């Protein structure tokens, strides 16, 4: 009868947090009024369409302003002495010299330096002007236009889906993996071929006149022929010079390894076989599960066969074909748990292997993917993490997986929550145990006196990888290793080089420094780990609370009785574990941020030295590399970190707002707002004013939300001020 | 050496650490008489800082570009670094556990276990204590028989 | 360079002839016991329905060869490469 | 049911006493559900070292 | 106050080691630590701790070292207790090793 | 309003009805249990959702349960 | 004779299998299911590796081969002679010919008919006597080729110049001279 449409039982709350529970509750379909399986599948669906949209009109928005406000063609010229312009600013609230600071590069007014390596990007896909950005805003927004379109499409009773539809897993398995994998990594592969290689090679080719464009000489005869290799004839030269003919080959299709030379990226040939591949190896597999044809894979059939004798995984994984199809927070963890992985992997795989030509030249721009990356990883694991014990509690069916490897989990959950326990509480032992150990050696005058362990497993890995720092003389490494004679003559001296050239990020040199960061990185892991698998299984129940399940995911507490029970469930477990999340990706992002300020600065031996201990991190990190941020503005004057320097504080004062709603509760506030309400009422002239909604305190849930956004929100902002101002 | 780093009895960084230290409490000892009783202290100080350097150099650590020993922990040049250490804990802690699992079980039957870990009885700790120096003997056999799990 | 024209064919032929002879058993017999359903309970019987002895259908055969040009072409393209070991 | 004071093992799985020992006080003798009383050594969350079983929540072991 | 009292000023406390005055930069770490740590017990609550405990006692019980005084969780107040308590500690203990490094140096 | 329940393990030592704030529980008669009553919650409209009653059962598990539900005027404990 | 003095032998087992030594310590075998399967694979192997030393032997026994050295020409070499090419002719008929022959296996251990034209198999009361036999030099070849595999990854040499270098000086070369323990 009121907003909340979906829900009665909001919409009669007399308060103001009718209207907290409504912003919240929006996206939560299964818990709405009169909801069905059909309703649920159909609104996920138009919403995934309503998400597209967003993206497409987002991605248009950049490319928007990068070709109207940017200086897109004076970078192509000269990429290495321009600061790629983002945007243009227009605030009123500027004063006289803030209007002159922020007028950098060929600029005819104040500007913003992107440091999202979208120039290096385009720049090494094949755009070259501001037409080619116009052009593509207008398409992209037109699929953004059609997405739209699509989603109010199939919600008419025509065009509305089946469940059964949204139920033929194979048919979505077999289409994605050979279409949405291989098709469009085939095609992406055309692009390079036909647009990228050419664009490097200096010979512009559009949409005019691609068509009547060779890409290779005796193009389409190799390809029918079986004679690949002519592919592979003539690479580009060791001196060839990126966007001009200079030293440029005709090979379409290389496996060179390494770097091009003055650019320092993957090389596009090697790229362009990289895709075509992958996009061989998706197109035939995605032709195993079975449809409408009779050939192919059961699912159900596979799963269940695969149950060992002796009963050492007891049923096996009978009964998982269905709570996977009918439980849809199961899709959603696979999903982000794998999508969180890859996100750290091309985060990891991107800054030691840089695909784009000057890009790794732009430390900002690396420092800021980076951080970005592994921060988006980490609320992606915990999210993962989030809809396992939602699958606990709401979609479970115990009966139909009896004794199966997801039934035996529960069983012995006690001695993997333990395990976890130990693997965390050993590690935050010894690992800080050997820094304020190497602290006090330190601070003594004695750091000859260090428990400095040198990562000798890394350093092995590193050699059969074929660094020779070392000196182990294992497989890549060692002349005389049939792993070495196989491949020398492929792409073994690109790699060999480039593995070896220390100015670079690839398989960075490492010491006793090293060492103590991945222990702390590992206790960021395990530990974070536990309480979200804690959380997880102990979502239905425990001997506290044996009939959690009946309450679900997010509750307050079951009441101070019996000892006390806040923070008890699954929710509250996912929030204490973003905590850790925010705190292991803080550790691992400033590993990285120093161990490469330190090589671009040109003395590696300050990381080596200083990493060791603790006030190393305080001192040499902190303390040296904010001196400019700091600075932006003195009593004396300004300069153009002005900012980064305010945002720093704003995140700071974010962060601190965030400890005012995690540590001082209700109570407390409600008896303010219960004396305040009464203070209206009998303040004449006000009096003729009151309240349509009772104003009342945001809940305990309410209240462990905001607190974590403004945390999280304070975290991120504040490292991003430093990040970039420091690198910048 | 192992991972290229050099043994500290040769290495140059390492022996200029020796001389900045020593050199640094020779700049102290001049503001003070050779009777005094701080000059003893910063002599005292120095031939053990002295010694300290000397007695890595015959141990035989690698010393790296730093000039600080780093340690090795898997196989035999640098054994004594961890790999002995190692045992030393795994014993003296395992020690403390077994003891202390032999405590609570030996009381455990006795009307109320509660007041035994708190008054606890001393002359049966000390007795558990000595017995608690062949655990692993005891720990092993105590596997084999089949009372070590619930 | 070994010729374009016998290998293909010769590979192709292979590949058929082996799934026309020897893996229907194999193949047949785990087609009838995996049975694709959902939570309960359409398959084009016109493309299946063939006047054949042990009945092959269009399907097997453009699986079939699949494996016969997969290995078709992977015989001629390494043959274009000089891998010594 | 049970003999006074005779060591008894719990199968009601949402109890606080588990799969674990108590002793019984006396199982009364009428219509009611849950006759069983048994007083354990350890309390419970709720500072209690006592509670009512059926029959089929109880073995004598 | 950021740069030009906090930062600038840290300088001294913050190079302490090797020195007389190094166990000030010990403390100011060690500050620093227990503030944070008190952060631990500030932002959650016992229903977690509790859960976690039976774990560790399964573990116990699994190889008969379980406690007789049962392991329980600190009370609600004994958490906000030992949270307040632990980030004035830390809180206070750190102004300490800065003022007085900084004020002798 | 919250939802208040009582299950059948319960012994009827009234503690639940004594220690409640605002009056939902009461004591009714039974057949099941040595001490010939039971609790009972008729005015759940009148429920804050405080877990009074919760803190105050002897029984292994509780035999009252309080599911915090739809949230009226008056189980938000308002005077104004 | 079981495989160690004393030990009694699994319920798994039952001494009317051929070979039976009461070896399963890793209790592999002890689905009925799973141990048809091993009591199968094991003749397999037991029958390949009874040829694979038989032929690795012969090569370098009257000539100078090698099998180690024999795939060099990846033109062939039988017995001297010349050979009919290449690559991707042995491997087509050679896939084709053992992926039939061994794809007809709807599996046997002693199939009979065709593979027993001579007739030993036949009088029951001898018939076990043989597949004794059959597994024993099953196992000693399965042994014996592993051994011709682990010997030349210490050294080069090849099984027969081992076996001669040994001879000459049994005492100094032997398996304390390359490092499966230093
Ligand atoms: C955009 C800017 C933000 C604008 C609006 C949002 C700000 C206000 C949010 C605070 C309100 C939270 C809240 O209502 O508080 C309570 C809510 C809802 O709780 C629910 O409260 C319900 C209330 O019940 C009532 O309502 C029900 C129907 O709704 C029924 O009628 C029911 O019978 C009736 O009792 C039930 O009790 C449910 O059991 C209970 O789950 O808690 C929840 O679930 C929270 C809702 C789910 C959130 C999803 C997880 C978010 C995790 C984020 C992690 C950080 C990410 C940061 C990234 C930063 C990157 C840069
Ligand atoms: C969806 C992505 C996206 C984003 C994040 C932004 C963001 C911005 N745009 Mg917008 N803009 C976009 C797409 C986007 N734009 C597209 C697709 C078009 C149409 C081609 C425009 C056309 C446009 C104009 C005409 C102007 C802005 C301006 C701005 C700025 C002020 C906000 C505003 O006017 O609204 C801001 C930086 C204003 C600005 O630059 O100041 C301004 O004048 N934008
Ligand atoms: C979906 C992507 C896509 C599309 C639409 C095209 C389209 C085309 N390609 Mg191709 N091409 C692609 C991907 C793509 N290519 C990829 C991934 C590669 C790398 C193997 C190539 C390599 C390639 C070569 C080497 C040649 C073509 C050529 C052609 C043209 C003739 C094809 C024919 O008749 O057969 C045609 C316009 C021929 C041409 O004349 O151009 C030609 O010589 N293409
Ligand atoms: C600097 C602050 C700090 C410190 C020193 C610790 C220390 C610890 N926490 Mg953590 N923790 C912290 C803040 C901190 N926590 C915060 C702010 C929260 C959010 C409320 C948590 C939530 C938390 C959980 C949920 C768990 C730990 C656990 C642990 C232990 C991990 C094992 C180890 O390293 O030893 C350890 C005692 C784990 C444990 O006890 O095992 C565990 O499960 N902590
Ligand atoms: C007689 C003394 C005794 C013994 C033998 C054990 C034995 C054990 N404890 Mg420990 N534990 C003890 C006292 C003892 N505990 C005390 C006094 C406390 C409270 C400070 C703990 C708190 C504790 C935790 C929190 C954990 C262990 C764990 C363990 C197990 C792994 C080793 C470890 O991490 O420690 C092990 C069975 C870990 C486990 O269960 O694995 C684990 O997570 N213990
Ligand atoms: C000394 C070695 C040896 C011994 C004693 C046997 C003994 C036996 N083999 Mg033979 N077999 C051997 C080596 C040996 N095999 C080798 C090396 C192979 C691999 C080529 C085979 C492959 C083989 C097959 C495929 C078959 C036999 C069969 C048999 C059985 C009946 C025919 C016969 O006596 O021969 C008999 C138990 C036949 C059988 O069981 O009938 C049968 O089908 N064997
Ligand atoms: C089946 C029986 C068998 C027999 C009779 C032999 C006989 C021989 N082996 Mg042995 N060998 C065998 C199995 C067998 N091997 C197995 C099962 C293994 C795997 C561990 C090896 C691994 C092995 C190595 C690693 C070496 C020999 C070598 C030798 C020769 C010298 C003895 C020695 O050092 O060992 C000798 C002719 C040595 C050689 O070639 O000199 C030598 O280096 N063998
Ligand atoms: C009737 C008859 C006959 C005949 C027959 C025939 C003549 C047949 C044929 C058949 C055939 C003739 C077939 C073919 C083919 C097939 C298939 C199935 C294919 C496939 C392919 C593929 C799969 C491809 C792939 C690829 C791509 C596309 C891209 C890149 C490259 C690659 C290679 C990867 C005879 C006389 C004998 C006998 C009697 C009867
Ligand atoms: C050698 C070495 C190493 C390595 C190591 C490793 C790799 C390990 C593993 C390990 C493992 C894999 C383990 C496992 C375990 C298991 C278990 C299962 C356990 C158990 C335990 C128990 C049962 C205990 C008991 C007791 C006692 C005995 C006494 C005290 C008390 C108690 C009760 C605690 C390194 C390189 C590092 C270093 C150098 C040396
Ligand atoms: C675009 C283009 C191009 C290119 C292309 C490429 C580079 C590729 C393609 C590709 C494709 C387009 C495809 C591929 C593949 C496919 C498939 C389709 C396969 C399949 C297979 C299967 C189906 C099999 C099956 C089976 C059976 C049935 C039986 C037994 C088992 C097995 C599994 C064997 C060119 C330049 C020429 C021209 C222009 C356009
Ligand atoms: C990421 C990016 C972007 C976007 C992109 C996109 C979203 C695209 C799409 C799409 C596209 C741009 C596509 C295209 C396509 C093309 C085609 C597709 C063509 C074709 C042609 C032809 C002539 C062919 C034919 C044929 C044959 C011959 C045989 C077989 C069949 C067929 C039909 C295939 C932009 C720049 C804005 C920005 C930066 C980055
Ligand atoms: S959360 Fe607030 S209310 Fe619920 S228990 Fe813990 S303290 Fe009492
Ligand atoms: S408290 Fe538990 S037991 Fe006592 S009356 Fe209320 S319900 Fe029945
Ligand atoms: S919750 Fe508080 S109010 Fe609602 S019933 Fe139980 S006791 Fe009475």
């Amino acid at each position: 009868k009121l907003f909340p449409k979906f829900s009665q039982g909001l919409a009669q709350d007399p308060t103001t947090r009718r209207i907290w529970y409504g912003l919240a509750m929006a996206h939560d379909f299964e818990s709405h009024d009169g909801m069905t399986e059909e309703n649920l599948y159909q609104k996920i669906f138009a919403s995934h369409f309503g998400q597209l949209s967003i993206i497409f009109l987002w991605t248009s928005g950049n490319l928007f302003h990068v070709a109207w406000q940017g200086n897109f063609e004076q970078w192509v010229t000269d990429p290495v002495h321009i600061r790629p312009i983002a945007h243009a600013i227009w605030d009123p609230h500027f004063g006289q010299p803030a209007v002159e600071a922020f007028t950098r590069g060929g600029a005819s007014g104040p500007v913003n330096i992107s440091t999202s390596g979208v120039y290096q990007w385009w720049y090494t896909i094949g755009m070259r002007t501001n037409q080619d950005l116009y052009v593509g805003s207008v398409f992209l927004a037109l699929v953004s236009a059609i997405f739209l379109f699509a989603g109010w499409l199939h919600l008419q009773p025509n065009f509305q889906p089946s469940l059964s539809w949204f139920k033929d897993a194979e048919s979505r398995l077999n289409h994605h993996l050979s279409g949405l994998f291989g098709v469009s990594s085939l095609a992406w592969t055309g692009h390079l071929v036909h647009v990228a290689i050419p664009e490097s090679r200096g010979q512009h080719v559009g949409w005019d006149n691609f068509l009547s464009v060779l890409p290779h000489p005796q193009g389409l005869t190799p390809f029918f022929t079986g004679n690949w290799a002519a592919y592979a004839q003539s690479p580009d030269t060791a001196s060839h010079v990126f966007g001009t003919a200079q030293g440029s080959g005709q090979a379409i299709l290389t496996f060179l390894g390494g770097f091009h030379p003055q650019t320092q990226s993957l090389w596009l040939t090697d790229m362009a076989h990289h895709h075509l591949a992958i996009a061989v190896i998706f197109i035939v597999a995605g032709h195993m599960y079975r449809t409408n044809f009779g050939i192919g894979h059961r699912m159900q059939a596979i799963l269940e066969a695969h149950t060992p004798p002796s009963g050492s995984l007891g049923a096996g994984h009978k009964g998982l074909f269905d709570t996977v199809n009918n439980s849809l927070h199961f899709q959603l963890g696979l999903a982000l748990a794998s999508v969180g992985t890859i996100t750290s992997l091309v985060a990891q795989h991107m800054y030691s292997l840089p695909p784009y030509a000057f890009q790794a030249i732009d430390f900002t721009t690396q420092a800021a993917l980076y951080t970005h990356h592994q921060y988006i990883a980490g609320f992606i694991m915990c999210g993962a993490f989030a809809h396992g014990a939602i699958f606990f509690i709401r979609d479970y069916d115990p009966e139909q997986n009896k004794g199966n490897v997801l039934a035996r989990m529960l069983d012995h959950k006690e001695a993997l929550i333990s395990h976890l326990s130990w693997v965390s509480l050993f590690l935050g032992f010894h690992t800080l145990g050997l820094y304020v150990h190497n602290d006090v050696m330190q601070a003594f005058g004695t750091p000859e006196k260090q428990i400095l362990i040198e990562p000798v497993f890394a350093q092995w890995i590193q050699a059969a990888h074929g660094k020779a720092l070392y000196g182990f003389d294992f497989l890549l490494s060692s002349k005389t290793s049939a792993a070495f004679a196989n491949g020398q003559s492929l792409w073994l001296p690109g790699w060999l080089d480039a593995i070896n050239n220390n100015q670079n990020s690839l398989f960075l040199t490492i010491g006793p420094g090293d060492f103590l960061v991945h222990h702390a990185i590992a206790l960021g892991l395990h530990t974070t780990t536990l309480i979200l698998v804690k959380g997880a299984l102990d979502a239905r129940g425990s001997k506290l609370m044996p009939d959690k399940k009946d309450f679900g995911y997010s509750f307050p507490c079951d009441g101070p009785g019996r000892g006390g029970t806040c923070d008890i469930s699954a929710y509250d477990a996912f929030y204490l574990a973003v905590f850790w999340m925010l705190n292991t990706i803080g550790w691992v992002t400033f590993y990285w941020h120093w161990k490469h300020l330190t090589l671009w600065q040109g003395n590696v031996a300050q990381f080596d030295e200083s990493s060791t201990y603790l006030m190393g991190w305080l001192r040499d990190y902190l303390w040296l590399n904010s001196s400019q941020l700091i600075n932006g503005y003195n009593p004396f004057g300004m300069n153009s970190l002005s900012v980064w320097a305010w945002t720093f504080l704003f995140g700071h004062l974010i962060y601190a707002t965030g400890f005012m709603f995690l540590i001082s509760w209700r109570g407390y506030w409600q008896e303010l707002i219960e004396t305040l309400v009464w203070a209206h009422e009998k303040t004449p002239l006000a009096n003729l004013v009151y309240w349509k909604d009772k104003p009342v305190a945001l809940s305990i849930v309410q209240a462990r939300l905001v607190g974590l956004a403004h945390f999280s929100v304070g975290y991120i902002f504040t490292y991003a001020a430093f990040l970039i101002a420091s690198t910048s | 050496d192992i991972a290229g780093l050099t043994p500290c009895s040769e290495s140059k960084a390492y022996a200029k650490l020796e001389k900045k230290e020593l050199k640094t409490l020779e700049k102290r000892l001049k503001q003070y008489e050779a009777d005094s009783a701080p000059a003893v202290a910063l002599k005292a100080t120095m031939e053990r800082t002295k010694a300290r350097f000397a007695n890595y150099a015959k141990a035989g650590l690698l010393c790296g570009n730093d000039g600080l020993p780093h340690l090795i922990a898997d196989p035999y040049g640098h054994a004594g670094e961890v790999f002995i250490p190692t045992f030393g804990f795994l014993y003296v802690a395992g020690y403390i556990g077994y003891v202390g699992r032999q405590y609570l079980i030996a009381v455990k039957g006795e009307a109320k276990p509660t007041d035994k870990e708190i008054i606890i009885d001393v002359p049966l700790a000390t007795k558990l204590a000595w017995q608690g120096a062949g655990w692993p003997l005891a720990a092993v056999q105590e596997l084999q028989r089949g009372t070590l799990l619930e | 360079a070994l010729d374009p024209q016998i290998v293909i064919s010769g590979s192709t032929a292979a590949f058929l002839a082996i799934g026309r002879f020897v893996f229907l058993g194999y193949q047949r017999r785990f087609d009838s016991t995996v049975g694709p359903k959902t939570t309960g309970a359409q398959k084009n019987s016109t493309i299946f329905a063939t006047n054949d002895p042990a009945g092959f259908n269009i399907i097997d055969v453009a699986g079939w060869g699949a494996l016969g040009h997969a290995v078709g072409f992977a015989v001629l393209a390494i043959n274009s490469l000089q891998g010594a070991n | 049911g049970p003999k006074r004071g005779s060591l008894v093992k719990i199968l009601r799985p949402e109890s606080y006493w588990f799969n674990q020992v108590g002793k019984v006080v006396s199982v009364d003798q009428s219509g009611v559900r849950y006759p069983v009383v048994v007083r354990f050594e350890n309390q419970n969350y709720a500072g209690v070292t006592t509670n009512n079983y059926a029959l089929d929540e109880v073995v004598a072991a | 106050w950021l740069r030009d009292f906090l930062w600038a000023q840290s300088s001294q406390v913050i190079q302490s080691y090797g020195s007389a005055l190094s166990a000030y930069g010990l403390i100011f770490l060690g500050a620093h630590f227990v503030w944070a740590f008190s952060l631990m017990f500030l932002f959650s609550g016992r229903g977690y701790w509790q859960e976690l405990i039976e774990s560790i006692v399964w573990a116990h019980n699994k190889l008969k070292v379980a406690p007789a005084i049962q392991p329980r969780a600190l009370s609600i107040t004994q958490g906000r207790a030992v949270g307040v308590a632990h980030y004035l500690l830390g809180g206070i203990a750190t102004t300490w090793s800065f003022f007085l490094a900084r004020i002798i140096s | 309003a919250h939802i208040v329940k009582i299950y059948d393990t319960c012994i009827g030592c009234t503690q639940c009805v004594r220690a409640c704030p605002l009056d939902v529980l009461e004591m009714v008669p039974w057949d099941g249990c040595k001490a010939s009553q039971m609790a009972s919650a008729p005015r759940t409209e009148d429920c804050v959702g405080c877990k009074r009653c919760e803190t105050a059962c002897p029984t292994d598990f509780l035999s009252v349960r309080v599911y915090l539900g739809s949230e009226s005027t008056r189980s938000m404990g308002l005077s104004y | 004779g079981n495989w160690l003095p004393g030990s009694d032998a699994p319920a798994w087992l039952p001494d009317d299998l051929p070979g039976n030594y009461g070896f399963d310590p890793l209790s592999l075998g002890k689905e009925p299911a799973s141990l048809k399967r091993f009591t199968e694979s094991e003749v397999i192997h037991g029958r390949w590796a009874m040829l694979g030393v038989a032929g690795s032997l012969a090569v370098e026994l009257l000539g100078y081969g090698n099998w180690y050295d024999a795939p060099l020409w990846a033109k062939a070499t039988w017995f001297g002679i010349e050979v009919p090419f290449d690559l991707n002719a042995l491997l087509a008929f050679e896939f084709v010919a053992m992926a039939a022959a061994e794809g007809q296996r709807g599996g046997v251990v002693y199939p009979g008919g065709a593979f027993d034209p001579l007739g030993f198999a036949k009088d029951s009361s001898k018939s076990g006597e043989l597949k004794l036999k059959e597994i024993k030099n099953g196992r000693l070849a399965m042994v014996a080729f592993l051994g011709f595999v682990a010997q030349h990854a210490a050294t080069g040499k090849g099984p027969i110049a081992a076996l001669g270098e040994h001879l000459a000086n049994p005492w100094g070369a032997n398996f304390a001279t390359n490092g499966i323990s230093v």
